[PDB]
Parts: C-alpha cells; sequence; structure tokens
C-alpha cells in the first residue's frame, strides 16, 4: 500500500487552530492539506485553514469557504508551483457521518483521489494518534495508510530548537485490547459489520504460541552465547584501563 | 436496485426468486444457505405455486437426510446433469464446517476419518478427495493424513452470523487484557 | 439600490423536471439569474452574489460571492433536476453564507426562487425566522404556481420575521397571466430601482 | 475447464477421458497437422502423473504405497521413477520411507524458518487489530444513527 | 538457568571496578601537584 | 539597548520553511501579532509573498496582493495587524543592507511600529536558529534623547560589522535586539509526536531480523575476532567498543520480542 507524511509544521498549524477559532464544545475545524500524492509516500509540506460550522442538533447544515481555495492559488504558485491540493484534514479526534459530502465539494479541485487526514487535538493518545483515510469505491470506504514523521532541514531544525522502549510499546498494546472489549460490550446492551468477520482472525491466528516453544528457545539461546563473548570482550575494555590508569598514578607519586 | 425503483412491486420480485433459488442451490461458492437468511430474499415471495421447495430446504439442509432431498426435487428439476453432480455437494459442505466447529476447544482444529466418514455416510476413499476439492477453492487451508489417520485443519471461513461466540470472546478479550496488564506492571517497577 | 450580499437558490424537483416553461424552465432559470445579476451588477461596482442549489442535491455551496457570471453558469449546466425542494435546510446554510462577504456592514438579503411546495415541516421555520430578524436579514421569496395545488408552507416563516417593507420580510407572488420571464421581476420589487432590468 | 482442473487433478476421470475424447490430442489441424497417436500421447501420459504429483507433494504429508499406487494407477517400480525424477530437477522434495512404505511430502525447516514464519503471523495480528480498530469510528455512524 | 548466571558475574565486576580503581585517585586531587 | 521579542512556535517553523525557497535568492514575509508598549515585540502569525526578481527591493511589495490576503485572514480567526516582515540573509551575519534600510523606511509611514527580522536558515543548521530583528521608531518612550526598551540582559552586541559600530549613537533604523518563545502547555506535546501505530514498526524489523539472527551475529563475532588480533599485534579499543555497541542493542532488544 501507499504511504503517509505529515510534517510537524502540519502537525502545528492544525493543532493551534483549535483556541485560534474558538473551537469549544465539542466542534471541529477543517482545513486543506497541500503536497504531492504522484508518489507512493504521500508527504504534506503546506496546511492551511478554512471556517467550519455545523449545528449540534443538525447534521445537514455546515459552512465552507470555496474562495479562499482560489485566494491560496495567487500566493503560493508564486513560491512553490510544485503544491497542489491532495485532499483536507479535519481537526476533531473522530470522523463524523459528514465526510462523504465533503468529498463531493473537493473532487473537482483536487486532480487525484483526496486524502482524508485526522489529527486529534486532545492529545490524549500514545505515540502519534494523527491517522489518515484514503476514500475509494467500495458504497464508498476510507483505506487507512500508516503516519510518520517529515524528517527534513525545513523542519527539525524548529523542531530541536523548541524542544532543546517495551515499556512505551505495553501501554500501546493495551489501547488495541480494550478498543475491541469496549465494543463488545456497547453491542451487547445496543441489542440484546464488517468487525464480525476480522474479528476471529486473530483468535484463529495466545495459546498457539505454546507450540513453537520448542523452536523458539533454539535461537534465544544464542543471545546469551553473544552476551557471553562479549561479556569477556567487556572486561578487555575495563582492565586495560586500569593499566593505563595505574601508570598514571605512578607518574602522580613521584610528583 | 429493484427495491427503490423501476417496477418494485410483487410481479417482478417472485420472478427474480426463480432465479435466485436455483443459482443460491446449484452455488457452491458461498456456504449454501447462509446468503438466504441474511437478505430478505423468501420473505417478499409466498410458500405455495411450487415455491415451497425454497423454504422447506433450509430444514433439508441443516438436518441433513439424504431421504429428504428425494421427495424435495422432483424429477422435473433434477433431471438436469449440474444438480445430479451437485445432489453430494450440498451434505458434504454443511457437514464439513460443522465438524470444525465442534471438535474446536482451545488450540485443536483437528478432525479424523470416523468423524467425516459417520457424519456424510461416506467411504474413507471420498474423504481425501470431496474434502480435498473445497480445500483447493479457498475453503480451508490443512490437509488430511491418510497415514497416521489424522486430520488437520486450519481456519479460513471466517463463519458470518455465529452470534453464541459473541459472548464467549468477550473473556477472551479480559483474559488477554490482564495478562499484558500484569507484565506491564511489572516493567515499570523492574 | 445601495451596497447588499445577494444569495440566489435555483429550485430543482419533479415538478422543474416535468413540464414547467417552454424552454425547458430549467434552463430559463439559468437566464432568470442573468436578469437579476445584471440587474445588481449595473447598480454598484463592487456586488457580490452567491449561488447555492439544496434543492435535489442536499445541501451544498457551488460558487462563492463573485462578479463575474462565468463560473455561475458553468456549475449550473451538471447539477441534478431531479429530488425534492428543501428550504429548510437551505435557508439554515445562507445564514452563514452570509458571513462570507467582505465588509460586515453590508445589507444581507436572501433571494430564494420556489416553484414547488416544500415537504419539510414548519417547525423549523419558526425558529429560522426569528433569528434571521435580529441580525436584519432581507427575506425574498418568489412563489410560482405553489399556491394553487397546495397552501403557502412559508406564510409562518414570513410571519414571525414580519417587518415593514424598509427592512424585511417581503412576499411575492407570481402573476398567472403569461408574460415574458424578465417582466415577471420587473414589476414585483426585485429589480426595481436598479441599474438594469 | 481442464486448466482449472491442475490443482483439484484425482487423476481418476482422466484416463477415462484420454481414452474416449481427445479433440484436440490424437488430432491436430491448424498447428500440428497430425502425427501419430502414439507420438502424441507418449509425453500426455507424463504429464499427467507430473499434475498428480505436484497435488500430492502440496497436500498429503504423507501416504503409504499402496494408496499412491492407486492414485497413480501405476506399478511400485513405476511410481517412484517419476518421482525420483522431479527431485532430480528441483520442483518436488519427498522422503520415501520404505520400511514404513510411506512418502513424506513435508520438507524440512530450521530453528530460524520456523521463527520467522511465526514473526509473518505477529505482525498480521497487528493488523488485523489496526484495522478493527479504525472500524469502530468507521461504522459509528450506523450505531450512532 | 546457567546462562543467567554469567550476566550476574559479568556484572558484578563490573561495579566493583568502578569502586577499587576509582578510590586511590582521590588522594591525588586534593594533594598539590607541580 | 535590549528588550524581549515574543515568538510563537508556529511562526518558527515557517519562516524556516519560507527560507527553503532558495539559498541565493533572498526570501521575505509578513508577520502578525500584538505589542505591549515598547518594550516586546509579540510574534503570533507570520505570512508569506511572493517572490520577486528585485532582490527583496522597495518597489518588490504589492500593496494590492497585501490587502487582499489579510482581508481573507480575518475569516480565519486573525485579528492583528502586521507588526513587520521577515528577510532572509542566508551564508552572511545578520546585518541590513542599503536596500534594506531604504525598503523599511517606506513603511515608517504605514506602521512605526513594524520590525524588520534577519533570519539565518543555513546557519540555523545547529540546532539552534541564529535569527536577529531590527524596529522602526514610534517614539513616545523616547522623543529626542530617553531610555526604552525595558530589561536589557541576555546576549551582547555581537551581529557581524556595521549595525554593531553604532548602537546608541544611530538608532533609528537599526539596532541589536533578542530573540524570546513563549510556548503554552498545549504546545509541549504537539513536538512529542516523533517518538499502537510505532508499536508495529518496532515487530517490523524484529521479522526481517528474524530470519537475519544467524547472519546478523555471524558478522559480529567475525569482526570481534578480527579487532582483537589487531589489540594484540599493537604490542584498537575505540574500534573493538564500538562493535560491542551494537552487539548490546541487537541482543536485549531481540529478548524484548517474546
Amino acid at each position: 500500500h501507499e504511504k503517509v507524511t505529515i510534517a510537524p509544521l502540519v502537525l502545528l498549524s492544525a493543532l493551534d487552530h483549535y483556541e485560534r477559532t474558538q473551537t469549544k464544545e465539542n466542534k471541529r475545524c477543517v482545513g486543506v492539506i497541500l503536497g504531492d500524492a504522484n508518489s507512493s509516500t504521500i508527504r504534506v509540506t503546506n496546511s492551511f485553514a478554512l471556517p467550519f460550522e455545523e449545528d449540534e442538533k443538525n447534521s445537514d447544515v455546515w459552512f465552507l469557504d470555496h474562495n479562499y481555495i482560489e485566494n491560496m492559488n495567487e500566493m503560493c504558485k508564486k513560491i512553490n508551483a510544485k503544491e497542489k491540493l491532495i485532499g483536507w484534514y479535519h481537526s476533531g479526534p473522530k470522523l463524523r457521518a459528514s465526510d462523504l459530502k465533503i468529498n463531493e465539494l473537493f473532487k473537482k479541485y483536487t486532480q487525484n483521489n483526496p486524502l482524508l487526514l485526522i489529527v486529534d487535538v486532545k492529545q490524549q493518545g500514545v505515540g502519534l494518534p494523527t491517522d489518515a483515510y484514503v476514500a475509494i469505491e467500495q458504497e464508498k470506504t476510507f483505506l487507512h495508510l500508516p503516519c510518520t514523521i517529515e524528517a527534513e532541514e525545513a523542519e527539525e531544525i524548529g523542531v530541536e530548537h523548541l524542544l532543546r522502549i517495551r515499556l512505551t510499546n505495553q501501554l500501546k498494546s493495551l489501547k488495541g485490547l480494550q478498543s475491541k472489549l469496549k465494543d463488545v460490550v456497547e453491542y451487547l446492551d445496543k441489542v440484546i459489520h464488517t468487525i464480525l468477520g476480522k474479528l476471529q482472525d486473530v483468535f484463529n491466528l495466545n495459546n498457539l504460541q505454546k507450540a513453537l516453544t520448542v523452536k523458539t528457545n533454539d535461537e534465544l539461546m544464542v543471545i546469551y552465547i553473544s552476551n557471553l563473548v562479549r561479556s569477556i570482550i567487556a572486561f578487555d575494555d575495563l582492565i586495560e584501563n586500569k593499566i593505563q590508569n595505574k601508570k598514571i598514578q605512578e607518574q602522580r607519586v613521584k610528583d | 436496485t429493484l427495491e427503490p425503483s423501476t417496477s418494485i412491486t410483487l410481479a417482478e420480485r417472485q420472478q427474480l426468486a426463480y432465479d435466485l433459488s436455483i443459482s443460491a442451490l446449484l452455488g457452491d461458492k458461498i456456504y449454501n444457505f447462509g446468503e438466504l437468511l441474511h437478505h430478505p430474499i423468501m420473505e417478499t415471495i409466498v410458500n405455495d405455486s411450487n415455491y415451497d421447495w425454497l423454504f422447506q430446504l433450509l430444514n433439508a439442509l441443516t438436518v441433513g437426510d439424504f431421504d429428504k432431498f428425494d421427495s424435495l426435487i422432483k424429477v422435473q428439476i433434477s433431471k438436469i446433469p449440474i444438480l445430479a453432480q451437485h445432489e453430494s455437494f450440498l451434505r458434504q459442505k454443511i457437514c464439513l464446517m460443522t465438524l470444525i466447529e465442534t471438535v474446536f476447544v482451545k488450540n485443536i482444529r483437528m478432525l479424523s476419518f470416523e468423524d467425516i466418514s459417520k457424519a456424510t455416510h461416506l467411504p474413507k476413499d471420498n474423504v481425501e478427495h470431496l474434502v480435498m476439492r473445497a480445500i483447493s477453492l479457498g475453503l480451508l487451508k490443512g490437509s488430511i493424513d491418510q497415514v497416521n489417520e489424522l486430520v488437520t485443519i486450519s481456519w479460513v471461513q471466517p463463519r458470518i452470523i455465529s452470534g453464541d461466540q459473541i459472548t464467549k470472546m468477550k473473556d477472551r478479550l479480559v483474559e488477554w487484557n490482564d495478562q499484558v496488564e500484569k507484565l506491564g506492571k511489572k516493567m515499570e517497577a523492574r | 439600490m445601495v451596497l447588499e450580499a445577494t444569495v440566489l437558490v435555483i429550485d430543482n424537483s419533479e415538478y422543474s423536471r416535468n413540464g414547467d416553461f417552454p424552454r425547458t424552465r430549467f434552463e430559463a432559470q439559468i437566464d432568470s439569474v442573468e436578469f437579476i445579476f445584471q440587474a445588481k451588477r449595473n447598480s454598484n461596482p463592487e456586488n457580490t452574489v452567491g449561488l447555492i442549489s439544496g434543492a435535489g442535491a442536499n445541501p451544498r455551496v457551488l460558487s462563492t460571492f463573485t462578479a463575474e457570471f462565468g463560473k455561475i453558469l458553468a456549475g449550473l449546466h451538471d447539477t441534478q433536476i431531479e429530488g425534492k425542494l428543501h428550504m429548510a435546510t437551505a435557508l439554515q446554510i445562507a445564514q452563514l453564507t452570509l458571513k462570507h462577504r467582505q465588509n460586515k456592514v453590508q445589507h444581507q438579503r436572501i433571494v430564494a426562487f420556489v416553484c414547488s411546495p416544500i415537504s419539510d415541516s414548519r417547525d423549523e421555520l419558526i425558529r429560522l425566522a426569528k433569528t434571521l430578524k435580529k441580525n436584519n436579514v432581507a427575506v425574498d421569496i418568489i412563489n410560482f404556481g405553489e399556491i394553487e395545488q397546495n397552501t403557502e408552507l412559508l406564510d409562518e416563516f414570513i410571519a414571525a420575521v414580519n417587518n415593514p417593507q424598509e427592512e424585511t420580510s417581503h412576499l411575492l407572488t407570481v402573476t398567472p397571466g403569461p408574460r415574458l420571464l424578465y417582466e415577471n421581476i420587473a414589476s414585483s420589487p426585485i429589480i426595481l430601482e436598479e441599474g438594469s432590468s | 475447464s481442464l486448466v482449472k482442473l491442475f490443482t483439484t487433478n484425482e487423476l481418476m476421470r482422466w484416463p477415462i477421458v484420454q481414452k474416449t475424447y481427445e479433440p484436440v490430442l490424437n488430432e491436430d489441424d491448424l498447428a500440428f497437422g497430425g502425427e501419430a497417436n502414439k507420438h502424441h500421447w507418449e509425453d500426455l501420459q507424463k504429464r499427467v502423473i507430473e499434475h498428480n504429483l505436484r497435488v500430492i507433494s502440496e497436500y498429503y504429508s504423507r501416504i503409504t504405497l499402496l494408496r499412491l499406487n492407486e492414485l497413480l494407477d501405476l506399478t511400485e517400480s513405476q511410481t517412484e521413477t517419476y518421482i525420483s525424477d522431479l527431485v532430480n530437477q528441483g520442483i518436488i522434495y519427498a522422503k520415501v520411507n520404505r520400511p514404513a512404505k510411506i512418502v513424506n511430502f513435508e520438507k524440512p525447516k530450521n530453528s530460524s524458518q520456523l521463527l520467522n514464519e511465526w514473526s509473518h503471523n505477529v505482525d498480521e495480528l497487528l493488523e488485523h487489530i489496526e484495522t478493527i480498530g479504525h472500524l469502530i469510528t468507521k461504522e459509528e455512524i450506523m450505531h450512532g444513527l | 538457568q546457567v546462562f543467567d548466571e554469567r550476566i550476574k558475574f559479568a556484572n558484578q565486576l563490573h561495579d566493583e571496578y568502578l569502586v577499587s580503581m576509582r578510590y586511590p585517585e582521590d588522594k591525588k586531587t586534593q594533594q598539590n601537584e607541580k | 539597548t535590549k528588550e524581549t521579542v515574543y515568538i510563537s512556535s508556529i511562526a518558527l517553523l515557517k519562516m524556516l520553511k519560507h527560507g527553503r525557497a532558495g539559498v541565493p535568492m533572498e526570501v521575505m514575509g509578513l508577520m502578525l501579532g500584538e505589542f505591549v508598549d515598547d518594550y516586546t515585540v509579540n510574534v503570533v502569525d507570520v505570512f508569506a509573498m511572493p517572490q520577486s526578481g528585485t532582490g527583496v527591493s522597495v518597489e518588490a511589495v504589492d500593496d494590492v496582493f497585501q490587502a487582499k490576503m489579510m482581508d481573507m485572514l480575518k475569516q480565519t480567526g486573525r485579528d492583528q495587524m502586521v507588526v513587520g516582515w521577515y528577510h532572509s540573509h542566508p551564508g552572511f551575519g545578520c546585518w541590513l543592507s542599503s536596500v534594506d534600510v531604504n525598503t523599511q523606511k517606506s513603511f515608517e509611514q504605514l506602521n512605526s511600529r513594524a520590525v524588520a527580522v534577519v533570519v539565518d536558515p543555513i546557519q540555523s543548521v545547529k540546532g539552534k536558529v541564529v535569527i536577529d530583528a531590527f524596529r522602526l521608531i514610534d517614539t513616545g518612550a523616547l522623543i529626542n534623547n530617553l531610555e526604552p526598551r525595558q530589561t536589557t540582559s541576555n546576549t551582547g552586541l555581537l551581529n557581524k560589522a556595521n549595525i554593531q559600530a553604532l548602537i546608541h549613537g544611530l538608532n533609528r533604523h537599526y539596532y541589536s535586539l533578542n530573540i524570546d518563545y513563549h510556548k503554552t502547555a498545549k504546545e509541549t506535546k504537539m513536538l512529542m509526536n516523533l517518538h499502537y501505530e510505532e508499536k508495529e514498526e518496532s515487530n517490523l524489523a524484529a521479522t526481517k531480523s528474524m530470519v537475519k539472527i544467524a547472519e546478523q551475529y555471524s558478522k559480529r563475532i567475525e569482526e570481534e575476532k578480527e579487532l582483537t588480533e589487531e589489540e594484540l599485534k599493537t604490542r584498537p579499543k575505540k574500534h573493538l567498543s564500538e562493535t560491542a555497541d551494537e552487539t548490546l542493542e541487537n541482543n536485549i532488544v531481540s529478548v524484548l520480542t517474546a
């Protein structure tokens, strides 16, 4: 599959618009992304904002500015001519049912499949909660793609200036287990379709991990053997330094 | 596209059901009767005027009685050579998928010849043949061992529309969440 | 007359798809937009006219406020003439559209052409008229053949926003007598006292 | 239709058709023009044996010589002749056990190969966990309606 | 089980290496040198 | 004298990206924010001006394009006027040219509080952005001779040559300043997203090394044997310690897979 990369310039741009647009009472701020989707790795080097207002009790009322789309063409094209509109982004933690109708408005300006980017403004997740989706023909479905961080001279300089293993993964595995656990509890309470089909894929593919235990410990002892021959070398860098430090002490006594 | 518009009357719905009743019975692709109970197909027609054999097909395929298929399909239908070959293909797939969930406990999906032969009333020569054909179509993965008299079958079919394992797999997620949380607390201490 | 923003709404429903006008009114409604556009454009050198089609296509935003008719005419040919006219969600999204103007001192005005009775309830129009009255939103309702086969469902919307003609709440009805297209809005207080007609 | 039967070949009905229906077999017009009934069937029987051995090698882990001879419709000498030839060509690797009168079609794997395939499953399980994780929000429209 | 004790024996002398080597260097810092 | 100039975290990332247009081609763009008296310059948002072939001159500024963009920024939540503009001088130090003096003087009648910022993205690759600002004089704290710009502290003049020679003598178009950044609590975790999405990549690298576990340790042991002979024939330890460090990272992490 393809890849999606979001620069920290786009990250901080979407996260700052929360307090800039006075977004509260669980609302969203619809932006726009600028990148090159022609390659296999989608990289967004520019982003902007758009005014968005939606009623809480009415999902059929939403405001969008299509005039600002033509305003960035008179600006960005005079600086970077390789910037095009590959889609938009949202500041909400989870998508709603209105995103299906938003794709009809941007399909004329975008020259390719629009990209759906979701950025969590609450920062309540672990790692990179920012996710991306690609709308294709199912009627329509959203194909998720992994999100990475852009590494370039135009970003890491500003990141290092403002700012300056398994234990982290343990908290990440709990998020995947509790997500499926709470989904079953909410399902049984509201009743007594794609999740039920893919749910048993994990159960039939951790009692099954105990059959290879005989072959698992075969390569585990090699790790300790590699550490045993390395442990002897560890003393070679120590005792040798003790001999050198002893010769330094003999010169300090004569002083 | 027939339900929203374009002659939504029951006149075209009863005529369309004649095509699905013949195709779903002979079709070996997705289950046998599984797709009939999900989509409201039989609910749009009546129970009389040669529509009765479609409703009785559910109990005939579920029980597995061979004598029911003789009286269910007369000579005006079974005379086609297609159903003559598919006459034995209906009871082989359902009884094969039934033995998978029956023997399954934790890690053991293994079957044998006596469980398959007594269920389908077929000789051991057809156990390594008719079942092998379903494996090659993508329904199953594991194979059958003729020497040691052991049948090792993997899990492929997602088994849609179950509902019994939903309450059983709920405790599986709790068991997985407790083992990770127990090992996760030891990582913070040391 | 003065500097103001006008939001136009085109009606596309089962009645517009059926026999309406010998010129295929859906194409003549495009000319009806040209009639009011040339009148408001010649009045002031700077004007903002929007286009929103909410009938049968679900609420959408076609083109924003612009002083040229080039992009307005091309977007109408790609729309759909089927569906039903919903003015409940069409008028609510037009209020937020009024904020798209540059100078907020401009007069807010909404001109909508209703050729068919709406199937939506009238309860949402009661609270909508009271909100538009506080912001002084000019309401222009053009009813074509709506009062014949059905009553007025927008009468309750006009009654709550009811104000003298110097501000808002202007209710009009197309004359059933045969006449020219641009003459229907000439006698009505729409293009009167403007640059052209 | 015979192409899709390469994987499902049971060898049972093949000699029945091979001895009855030969439309393109012993009669050639626009390509070979025909040669002889034995020449077209000389390499034909050798290939049909190869189609069955590929299925058994990809299905049966081990099978007795008594049953293998009944599935190949050959003798004991003709059975090991075509099997041993495919081993030298680098196609099918099968260990024939004479005392047990069986042929083991399971190829040996090292400890690193068994643990490598186990690593692909762990990365595959994370794909299903990630996929279902995003389906909760996608299916929230129907659940939250 | 035996391989686990070899790591314990290797790291046991590592901590004692810093104690034995660094201690005699404490007096050379306070004493005045040329 | 010195003062405190606050710059938002979002403004720094945009100025570094704008300066990437080209090294030989100088870039210029506007800024937004507020002020506290004369001693505080708040930089909140920045604007990107179009390029010009005149090399950032007084005639390279377009007020028509400026008025159209600033009116559109009001719908995006920007209530702040223009606090100045930044001009990149890559490859050199922080100094003002003869063109920048005539260009900045033209904006004195428009906004007397405008600030001309000199950013150097070439020398900023070291992890700390080298940047300097220059502000016009609205007086009101000065008139003839006074002492504005409270809280003189932190660094000194530095810069390069011309503007360093005169500080209090001519304060009009140039004088030294300092750079400060103010971040909130929510802006701290914004840059923390670099490190279960990343958990899959941890086991993904272990999958490739699972089949290569025999090949990886084969090159490590044979390398330690060759480095041992070099230490014996010396009668070194630096190259030997580097190999043991890579072996430690390939062992404990590989155990974490179980």
